[PDB]
C-alpha cells in the first residue's frame, strides 16, 4: 500500500496530511538532488546466442528545506591561526627542504645559494627571531644564524605576539590529561590542520588461518601474499 | 522409528567430529 | 651408546638431580624414547584448527 | 616451519638416502612410516613437521622427490630397507639417462619429464602452511644433473617467484675426475645456478677423501661416508628449526647476514668434531677448540684455501653443550689472529647460533659421538679461484672443438659456449673487485 | 633459451654515496633563543562559555 | 503486548529453532510444553511468547514456511519440534531453485493465502498485538521472495503495528550460491520500502566473532544461530521482565530512525568471550561498554569506523547502578565524538533491564544507525552491475515473467538509498 | 597513578618475565594469581602493576609483542607465565629477518593496529594513567622497528604522559648480528625525537657486573636480566610504598632534563657482592654511597671519568636517617667538584622510600646524565661508517623499500645529538 492511499484513509484531520505529504514530497526532492551513481544499461554490441533460445528451454516458457543555522557566541575563543593556514601536509616541511638544500651542497662539494620567497610569514618570523636575537645578545644575527627560521614552528598568541611552538601536538584527537580525561580534536598546540586520519578495515581477512585477503582493485575480489602484500594497502578515508 | 535413528546418527557424527585431527584426515 | 642421553647442562645431572633454570624449553612429551628438546607450538598454533 | 627437498640423479639421490636415513633416526620414525605418540589432545611435539607429514593411518611420509632419467638408482630405493616409507608417486623416474649431455637434459630428454616434476612439486607446496624454501641436491659433472637441474631451477624460479632456492652442489673435483666431459656441463650449469639460487654451497669429493683419511682412519673410503657427512651438515643447519635453543637462526637470516650483494651468494662449509673413537679418548673437546678446528683448512669440505682471500661473513652454528659467554671469548680470539683476515668494510664478521639438541649418532657410522658440535657456512673471494681451474680445462678442450659436434647435433648453438666462458670471466672479476681493499679519489 | 637477468652488478669500489653530513650551529645560544620565543601552553580545560552569550 | 514470529527457509527455520529453545529455557517450559519453572515472575508475562492450551500446556505463536518439506522434517525431529502447533506448518511439494521469481510470482502466490490465514488467524487471537518479527535470509529463494511478498501482504493488513526483521545477506567472500546479486537487489528494494527497521548480519562477521573472540575450535551453523537467538532475545527482555527504566521496540524506532528511509541498524552483544580466557577478566559495565563499541564485536563487514553514528541504543540486563551507566554512556559519547552526527546534541539512549539471561549475571545488547553500511550496499550493487549489463543469467527470471524495468527501478531504489547515508556519512565544513 | 607495561621482542618478553617474576616476588602474588602476602603495606597499592580478575586473582597491566613465536610458548611455558592473560599475547607468523625495514615496513604495519588495540584497552581502563614502560633490543629487528613505530603511536595519542624506555645496544666487541649498525642508527633517530627520557644498557657492562662483582662461574642471560629487572623495579618504589621524602618519574625527569634533547641516562644498582664475601661487610649509607659511584657498578660501556655530570638521582630504600643521605651527598658535591658541570650550582637530587624490597636491609638505585654517553653513538657511528661507504649489505633494505636517504637522515641525526653533547661538555661561564 503507497502512503498516499494510508494517508487518504486514516484518521488525521486535513492539515496534518498536507504537512505530511509535503515532507515526503520535500525529501524526495532533496534526494533527487543528491550526488548519485548511473544505473546501468545493457552493452551494444553484446555477442550472438543471448537472443537466441532452444526448443526444450522454450517450452519451459510461459511468456529550500534543511535551513542552515551557525549560532555564535560572543567572546568563543579563536581556533584559527595564519600560520596553520599557510601549511599543508601533503607537501615537504621546511625541514625537509633545508635538509634537501643541505644534501645537495654536500653533493656538490660546494655552498649553494638558497632561493628568495616573498611571504609575508617568512618576513614577520625573521623579524621576530631577529628581535629575539638582538634582545639575548647585542649582536644582530648573521646570514648562517638567520637559517633557524627554517627550523621552528611559528603561531601568534592571543595578544598578537609572535612565538616558537617547542612541543606540537597531533593534528588528529589526541588526549589531554588532568584531574579528567578529555579528548580534544583541535588544541593550540596543533601546527597543522585538524583532519581524521583513515584507518584500516577490521575484517579484511578471511575468517580463519588461511592467508587471504581482499583486493586493493575492487570490493569483492580476493588476493594473497604472492608477489605482493595485499594487507598493507587497505588504508581509506571512508 | 525415524525421529531417534536421525536423532542416533547425529549424536554419532557430534561425536566424530569432536576430534580435530579426525574431522581433519581420519 | 646408540641410545643413551648425553649429560647437559640443560639436560642437568642424573645422579644428583640439579637443575639450572633458563629460557628457551618448551612443554615435554612423557613418552618413551623421544628427545625433550622438541619444539611445543599448542598454546600459539592450535593444530587442525578452523 | 617445513622445507622441501628435490634429489636429481645419482649423487643427489644418494646423497638423498643418507639425509633420510639420519632424519628418521633422529626423529624416530620407524622404517615403515610409524611412531608412536601421546594418547591425550594437546600433550604433543612438532619437531617432524619440518621434514614429515603424517597420514590418517598414522603413517609418516617425507616432503621430498626423487628425480632420475635412468631407472636403476630409484628401482633400488624401491626395493631396500625404506620400500615404506616414500610415497610411490615422489620416486620418479625415466627411461634413459642424458649420457653426459647437458644439451641433452636441457633441449631433449628433460623437457619430457619436467612437468611431472612440477605437478608434483605443486602437490607439495599445497600442503604447506609456511613453506621456507626448497633445497636441491644434484652435481654439475653429469648431464642429467646439469641440464634437468638448471632447467626445473628456471622453471621453479618463475613458478614460485620469491620463495628461496638452496642448493648444495657437487661441483667437479680440480684434479680427480670421472668423465672426460664434465668442464662443458659445468661450465654451462653455472650460468644457470648464478641467476637462480639464492645461496649455493660447493662440494667436492677429493676434500671428503683427504678429510676421511686425516681425521677419520678410513684405509678404503666410498660415497656413503661422504653422504653421511653431508646429511650431518644438512641436520646441523636445519636443527635450528627443529629443537630449542637459546639463539634461533630462521634460514632468512642465514641470506641477510651472509650475502653482501646478490650475485656474491657461493658459500665454503666446514664441520668441527669430525675425530675417530681412539682421538676421543685423548682430545679435550672445549668450544674454543672445535671454533679453533673450524678455520683449518683440513676441515673443509670444497677444495680451496682461505688463505688466499678474504672472509666477508661467517655464520658459526653451535648445538650441544655451549654457553654463549664462552662463544664470544673465543669469537674474540678468533677476531685477534693475524692470519684470518676480514674486508675492511665489514668489521662485525659473525653471526651465531645455539640449539640444545645433540648431533645424532647412525648405527654404521665412521664419526665418534661428542657433546658438542659447530658448523660453519661462510663467505669468502677465494672461491673465484675454484672456477678458474675448471675454466682452463674447457680453453685446452674447446681450442679444437674437442667434442663439440655431440652438443651441436644434439640441439645447442655452438655460442652458449662462448657466453658461458665469459659470464664465469665477469664473475670472476666480480669477485676480485668486491675483494679489493678501501678506494681512492682517482 | 633463459635470458633472463635477476641478479644487479656488484657497485665498482670508487662509487661512494653522499654520506658524512653535518649541520653547523651554536646549539647553546639557539636553544637560549628558542626558549625566550616559546608560547605558553596548558593542559587544563578551556573556560567555557555561558549559554546566555549566544547571539 | 504479544509479538508473532515469521521464520521462512532452511536458515529461518534453523534461527528460529534456536531462538525457540532459549526462549523456552528462560521461562522454564519442558518439551513436552509443561511449566516446570521456579518464580512467579516467570509467569506473569509468559503471554508475549506462548499462548495457553488448556491444562497447563504451552504453544509457541509461530508459522513456519519453507517451500520443500525438507527442514520441516528435520525441526520436527529437533529437540524442541514437538512443541510446535502441527496446524502452524505450512508446505509446498518443490524447491525455489535459488531463484527469487520462482519464490515470488508463481508458487509463492498459491500457497501465501494459507499463510495469511494462519498468520489472521493468530493476530486476532491476540488481546493486544505488538509488532511482528521476522527471520529470513535475502540471498536464498524462498526466504527472499515468500519472506517479502509477506511483509508487504502484513504491512497492508496491519499498518499500525511494527515490522521488524533480522536478515542474512551473502558474503562476497564466503558465498554459497552464483546468482546471490540479483536476489539481495531484489530483496533490499523490497525492504527499504516495506520495512520498519532491519537488521543485517553476514556470516563472515560472526565466523569472525566465533574464531577471534570465542576461539572455537570446529564452530558449525549451531554456533552462529546462537549468536542470532542471543540478540534478538535480548532486544525483547524489557518488554517482558521488570526494571527501572523500561524500554520498547516502538521506543527504539522513535529514538533511532531520523528519517524514514534510514532504518537500517548494527547489531552487537558485549558478553564474549572464551571458556579458557573467562578466568582472567571480571565483567563489568566499563568492560561491556567497551567490548559494545568495538566493531570485533559487531555482526557486519562494514566498519564503523569509515562513517558516523546518528543514534545508538543500548539495553542492559541486571542488577546495576544507574550512575554508571549514565557516566560510561556520556564518556563514550565524549571520548569518540568524531564519529557521531554533530547536529544532534546526544545520540545515546539507555535502558536497565533487572533480569540477565540464563547464566550471565549481567548482559548488553547494542543497536546502532551507522552509516557506514552503505558499503555493503555498494558491493552488492558493483557485483550486480558487472552481471547485469552483461545479461549473465536474466534468461531464468524473464522466464518466469520478470520485467528487466524492475531489475532497474531496484538498482535505482538501492542507488538513492546509498546516496542518502552517503552524504550524511561525510563532514562539510564550508 | 597506573604504569602499562610493553615487552617487544626476545631480549624484551625475557626481561619482562624477570620483571615479572621480581614484583610478583615483592607483593607476595602467588604465581596462581592468588595474594599471599603478609602486610596491609603490599596490598594497598596492588592496583599500580596489576589488575583484579575476579574472586581473588591478579593479572599483570603487560603486553608481549613479537614477530615469532617460539617465545612466546617460551614463556607461557615459564614459571609464572600463567599469570598473563591469553588475549595480550600478540604474534605474527614469519620472521623479522634481523632486518628494520621488514620489522618497521611489512610486518610492523599488519600486526600494529592489533597491538594499539590492546595498548589502548589497557590505558583507558586506568583511573589515572602514569607513563608507559617499554623493554626492547635496538640491534635487533622486530624490537628495533616494531618498539619505535609503537612508541610513535603512543606518542601521538598520549603526548602529556612520561615516555620511558629501556635499551639493549651492541656491544662493539661481541656481536650476535653483522646488521647491528644499521638497526642500532634508526632506531636511535626515532628515540631522540619521540622519548621523554632513556635508559641505554651495555651486555658488555652486565658481564663485567657478573664476573667483577659477582664472581659468577658460569652466568647466563637470565643474570643479566635479572639485573635489569631489579633496576626497573626499583625506579618506581617511591610511587607505591610511603616514605620520608616521595618522589615521582615526572619529578624525576623534572630534574634530570635540562634540555629536552639531552634525556639518555646511566643506570646502576648498589648492593651487589659475592657469597663469600658477605659475611665480612654489613650494609650502610657510605656503602652504598661509595659503590653507586663505582663505575664497576655502572650499567654502559662509557666511564664517567671521560666525561661531565650534568644532574643525577639517588632513590633509597629502607629506614634510615635523612642527615646521612645529605651530608653524603654534600661531601661528594665539595670534594669531587671537577666532575660535575659548573654552571649548575647543584647537580644531585636525592629521595628517600621507608620500605626496601624484602630481605634485603637497604637499597639505591642511580639514574646518571653524563656526556660520556657521546661515545657511545660515536663509535656505533664509525662501525656503520666503514659498512655503509661501501654499500656492503643495502639492497636488503633497498629491495623493502628504503631510499638511501633514510640513511643519510640517521647518520645527520646522530651526529647533531654527538655535536650538541659535545658543546655542552665544552660550554663555560665566561
Ligand atoms: N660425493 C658423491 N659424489 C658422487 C656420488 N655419485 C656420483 N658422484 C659424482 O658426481 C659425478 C657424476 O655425476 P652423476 O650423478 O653420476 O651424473 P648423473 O646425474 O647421473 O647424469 P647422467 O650420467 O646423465 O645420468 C662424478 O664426479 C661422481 O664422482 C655420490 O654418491 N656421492
Ligand atoms: N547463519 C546461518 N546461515 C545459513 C543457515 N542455513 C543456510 N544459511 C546460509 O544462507 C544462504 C543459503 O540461503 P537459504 O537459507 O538456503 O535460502 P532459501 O533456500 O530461500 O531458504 C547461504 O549463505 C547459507 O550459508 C543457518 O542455519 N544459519
Ligand atoms: N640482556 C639480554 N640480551 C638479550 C636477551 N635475548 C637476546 N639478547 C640480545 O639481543 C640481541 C638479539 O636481539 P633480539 O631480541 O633477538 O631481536 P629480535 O629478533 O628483533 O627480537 C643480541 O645482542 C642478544 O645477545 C636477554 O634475555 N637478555
Ligand atoms: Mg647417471
Amino acid at each position: 500500500s503507497t502512503i498516499y492511499n494510508a494517508v487518504d484513509a486514516s484518521t488525521l484531520n486535513d492539515r496534518c496530511r498536507t504537512d505530511l505529504l509535503d515532507t515526503v514530497a520535500q525529501l524526495g526532492r532533496h534526494c533527487e538532488t543528491l550526488p548519485k551513481k548511473a544505473v546501468t544499461t545493457a552493452d551494444a554490441p553484446l555477442p550472438s546466442c543471448t537472443f537466441n533460445t532452444t526448443v526444450s528451454r522454450s517450452q519451459k516458457e510461459i511468456n529550500t528545506y534543511f535551513k542552515d543555522h551557525k549560532p555564535k557566541f560572543h567572546g568563543a575563543l579563536r581556533t584559527q591561526d595564519c600560520f596553520r593556514d599557510t601549511r599543508d601536509i601533503t607537501q615537504l616541511s621546511s625541514k625537509e627542504k633545508d635538509f634537501v638544500h643541505r644534501y645537495a651542497e654536500a653533493k656538490m662539494k660546494k655552498s649553494i645559494p638558497r632561493e628568495e620567497s616573498d611571504d609575508v610569514a617568512k618576513k614577520v618570523a625573521t623579524e621576530a627571531y631577529t628581535e629575539a636575537f638582538r634582545k639575548f645578545k647585542g649582536r644582530d644575527p648573521t646570514e648562517k644564524e638567520l637559517l633557524e627560521v627554517e627550523r621552528l614552528y611559528f603561531a601568534y598568541a592571543d595578544d598578537g605576539a609572535v612565538g616558537v611552538v617547542q612541543k606540537p601536538h597531533f593534528h588528529g584527537p589526541h588526549m589531554h590529561v588532568s584531574i579528567c580525561n578529555r579528548k580534544y580534536v583541535t588544541c593550540p598546540n596543533q601546527v597543522y590542520r585538524a583532519s581524521l586520519p583513515a584507518v584500516r578495515n577490521a575484517r579484511s581477512r578471511f575468517p580463519g588461518p588461511i592467508p587471504v585477503w581482499t583486493s586493493t582493485k575492487n570490493l569483492h575480489a580476493v588476493a594473497s601474499n604472492d608477489t605482493y602484500r595485499p594487507g598493507v594497502h587497505n588504508v581509506s578515508k571512508f | 522409528t525415524t525421529r531417534e535413528k536421525k536423532r542416533l546418527f547425529m549424536m554419532q557424527r557430534a561425536e566424530r567430529l569432536k576430534d580435530p585431527k579426525m574431522r581433519h584426515m581420519g | 651408546y646408540l641410545s643413551d642421553e648425553p649429560i647437559t647442562l640443560y639436560t642437568g645431572n642424573p645422579e644428583t638431580g640439579c637443575t639450572m633454570t633458563v629460557h628457551g624449553k618448551t612443554p615435554v612429551e612423557p613418552v618413551e624414547g623421544r628427545s625433550r628438546f622438541g619444539r611445543h607450538t599448542y598454546f600459539t598454533e592450535r593444530k587442525y584448527c578452523l | 616451519r617445513e622445507a622441501i627437498c628435490i634429489h636429481i640423479g645419482q649423487a643427489g639421490c644418494q646423497v638423498g638416502n643418507a639425509c633420510w636415513e639420519l632424519f628418521c633416526l633422529e626423529h624416530g620414525i620407524q622404517p615403515d612410516g610409524a611412531m608412536p605418540s601421546d594418547k591425550t589432545i594437546g600433550v604433543e611435539d612438532d619437531a617432524f613437521n619440518t621434514f614429515f607429514s603424517e597420514t590418517g593411518a598414522g603413517k609418516h611420509v617425507p616432503r621430498a622427490v626423487f628425480l632420475d632419467l635412468e631407472p636403476t638408482v630409484v628401482d633400488e630405493v624401491r626395493t631396500g630397507t625404506y620400500r615404506q616409507l616414500f610415497h610411490p608417486e615422489q620416486l620418479i623416474s625415466g627411461k634413459e639417462d642424458a649420457a653426459n649431455n647437458y644439451a641433452r637434459g636441457h633441449y631433449t630428454i628433460g623437457k619430457e619429464i619436467v612437468d611431472l616434476c612440477l605437478d608434483r612439486i605443486r602437490k607439495l607446496a599445497d600442503n604447506c602452511t609456511g613453506l621456507q624454501g626448497f633445497l636441491v641436491y644434484h652435481a654439475v659433472g653429469g648431464g642429467t644433473g646439469s641440464g634437468l637441474g638448471a632447467l626445473l631451477l628456471e622453471r621453479l624460479s618463475v613458478d614460485y617467484g620469491k620463495k628461496s632456492k638452496l642448493g648444495y652442489t657437487v661441483y667437479p673435483s680440480p684434479q680427480v675426475s670421472t668423465a672426460v666431459v664434465e668442464p662443458y656441463n659445468s661450465v654451462l650449469s653455472t650460468h644457470s645456478l648464478l641467476e637462480h639460487t639464492d645461496v649455493a654451497a660447493m662440494l667436492d669429493n677429493e676434500a671428503i677423501y683427504d678429510l676421511t683419511r686425516r681425521n677419520l682412519d678410513i684405509e678404503r673410503p666410498t660415497y656413503t661416508n661422504l653422504n653421511r657427512l653431508i646429511g650431518q651438515v644438512v641436520s646441523s643447519l636445519t636443527a635450528s628449526l627443529r629443537f630449542d635453543g637459546a639463539l634461533n637462526v630462521d634460514l632468512t637470516e642465514f641470506q641477510t647476514n651472509l650475502v653482501p650483494y646478490p650475485r656474491i651468494h657461493f658459500v665454503l662449509t666446514s664441520y668441527a668434531p669430525v675425530i675417530s673413537a681412539e682421538k676421543a679418548y685423548h682430545e679435550q673437546l672445549s668450544v674454543s677448540e672445535i671454533s679453533n678446528a673450524v678455520f683449518e683448512p683440513a676441515s673443509m669440505m670444497t677444495k680451496c684455501d682461505p688463505r688466499h682471500g678474504k672472509y666477508m661473513a661467517c655464520c658459526l652454528m653451535y648445538r650441544g653443550d655451549v654457553v654463549p659467554k664462552d662463544v664470544n671469548a673465543a669469537v674474540a680470539t678468533i677476531k685477534t689472529k693475524r692470519t684470518i683476515q676480514f674486508v675492511d668494510w665489514s668489521p662485525t664478521g659473525f653471526k651465531c647460533g645455539i640449539n640444545y639438541q645433540p648431533p645424532t649418532v647412525v648405527p654404521g657410522g665412521d664419526l665418534a659421538k661428542v657433546q658438542r658440535a659447530v658448523c660453519m657456512i661462510a663467505n669468502s673471494t677465494a672461491i673465484a679461484e675454484v672456477f678458474a681451474r675448471i675454466d682452463h680445462k674447457f680453453d685446452l678442450m674447446y681450442s679444437k672443438r674437442a667434442f663439440v659436434h655431440w652438443y651441436v647435433g644434439e640441439g645447442m648453438e655452438e655460442g652458449e659456449f662462448s657466453e658461458a666462458r665469459e659470464d664465469l670471466a665477469a664473475l670472476e672479476k666480480d669477485y676480485e673487485e668486491v675483494g679489493a681493499e678501501s678506494a681512492d679519489m682517482d | 633459451k633463459d635470458a633472463s637477468k635477476r641478479k644487479d652488478d656488484v657497485p665498482n669500489r670508487y662509487d661512494k654515496p653522499v654520506m658524512g653530513v653535518k649541520t653547523e650551529k651554536n646549539y647553546v645560544v639557539a636553544n637560549a633563543v628558542e626558549n625566550v620565543l616559546a608560547l605558553p601552553t596548558k593542559c587544563i580545560p578551556t573556560p567555557m562559555n555561558r549559554a546566555v552569550d549566544r547571539a | 503486548r504479544e509479538i508473532v514470529c515469521v521464520q521462512a527457509g532452511q536458515c529461518g527455520n534453523q534461527i528460529g529453532s534456536k531462538f525457540w529453545e532459549v526462549i523456552s529455557d528462560e521461562h522454564g517450559v519442558d518439551p513436552t510444553g509443561t511449566y516446570q519453572g521456579d518464580s512467579d515472575l516467570q509467569l506473569e508475562r509468559i503471554n508475549v511468547y506462548f499462548d495457553e492450551a488448556t491444562g497447563g500446556r504451552y504453544v509457541p505463536r509461530s508459522v513456519l514456511i519453507d517451500l520443500e518439506p525438507g527442514t520441516m522434517d528435520s525441526v520436527r525431529a529437533g529437540p524442541y519440534g514437538q512443541i510446535f502447533r502441527p496446524d502452524n506448518f505450512i508446505f509446498g511439494q518443490s524447491g525455489a531453485g535459488n531463484n527469487w521469481a520462482k519464490g515470488h510470482y508463481t508458487e509463492g502466490a498459491e500457497l501465501i493465502d494459507s499463510v495469511l490465514d494462519v498468520c489472521c488467524k493468530e493476530a486476532e487471537s491476540c488481546d493486544c498485538l505488538q509488532g511482528f518479527q521476522i527471520c529470513h535470509s535475502l540471498g536464498g529463494g524462498t526466504g527472499s521472495g515468500m519472506g517479502t511478498l509477506l511483509i508487504s501482504k502484513l504491512r497492508e493488513q496491519y499498518p499500525d503495528r511494527i515490522m521488524m526483521t533480522f536478515s542474512i545477506i551473502p558474503s562476497p567472500k564466503v558465498s554459497d550460491t552464483v546468482v546471490e546479486p540479483y536476489n539481495t537487489t531484489l530483496s533490499v528494494h523490497q525492504l527499504v520500502e516495506n520495512s520498519d527497521e532491519s537488521m543485517c548480519i553476514d556470516n563472515e562477521a560472526l565466523y569472525d566473532i566465533c574464531f577471534r573472540t570465542l576461539k572455537l575450535t570446529t564452530p558449525t551453523f549451531g554456533d552462529l544461530n546462537h549468536l542470532v537467538s542471543a540478540v534478538v532475545s535480548g532486544v525483547t527482555c524489557c518488554l517482558r521482565f521488570p526494571g527501572q527504566l523500561n524500554s520498547d521496540l516502538r521506543k527504539l524506532a522513535v529514538n533511532l530512525v531520523p528519517f524514514p528511509r534510514l532504518h537500517f541498524f548494527m547489531m552487537g552483544f558485549a558478553p564474549l568471550t572464551s571458556r579458557g580466557s573467562q578466568q582472567y577478566r571480571g565483567l563489568s559495565v566499563p568492560e561491556l561498554t567497551q567490548q559494545m563499541f568495538d566493531a570485533k564485536n559487531m555482526m557486519q563487514a562494514a566498519d564503523p569506523r569509515h562513517g558516523r553514528y546518528l543514534t545508538a541504543s543500548a539495553l542492559f540486563r541486571g542488577r546495576m547502578s544507574t550512575k554508571e551507566v549514565d557516566e560510561q554512556m556520556l564518556n563514550v559519547q565524549n571520548k569518540n565524538s568524531s564519529y557521531f552526527i554533530e547536529w544532534i546534541p546526544n545520540n545515546i539512549k539507555s535502558s536497565v533491564c533487572d533480569i540477565p539471561p540464563k547464566g550471565l549475571k549481567m548482559a548488553v545488547t547494542f543497536i546502532g544507525n551507522n552509516t557506514c553500511i552503505q558499503e555493503m550496499f555498494r558491493r552488492v550493487g558493483e557485483q550486480f552491475t558487472l552481471m547485469f549489463r552483461r545479461k549473465a543469467f536474466l534468461h531464468w527470471y524473464t522466464g518466469e515473467g520478470m520485467d528487466e524495468m524492475e531489475f532497474t527501478e531496484a538498482e535505482s531504489n538501492m542507488n538513492d538509498l546509498v546516496s542518502e547515508y552517503q552524504q550524511y556519512q561525510d563532514a562539510t565544513i564550508e
